[PDB]
């Protein structure tokens, strides 16, 4: 998932953006993937119960 | 505000080349003559 970023491949955004602009999109990707992992952990906790 | 230390750097560059004076930029000035930290905190002041 892109999570609003220009691309979901980190090397791509690193190459086609400057660090000041790449930082925001990398933050968006980090937040999206962290939220996905949090949701996975919560679902696993419910299934474990 | 208050600051523990202040460093004043100065130099002369092309008018259209001031774009290169910024954090994490790439180019002749940004790479081989004067490079700022990516997390640089401060102010850049230029005039003709």
């Amino acid at each position: 998932s892109k999570f609003g970023a220009i691309s979901s491949v980190l090397n791509d955004i690193f190459s086609r953006l400057d660090p000041p602009e790449a930082e925001v999109q990398i933050d968006r990707l980090i937040t999206g993937r962290l939220q996905s992992l949090q949701t996975y952990v919560t679902q696993q906790l419910i299934r474990a119960a | 505000l208050c600051f523990t230390n202040v460093y004043a750097d100065s130099f002369v560059i092309r008018g259209d080349e001031v774009r290169q004076i910024a954090p994490g930029q790439t180019g002749n000035i940004a790479d081989y003559n004067y490079k700022l930290p990516d997390d640089f905190t401060g102010c850049v002041i230029a005039w003709n």
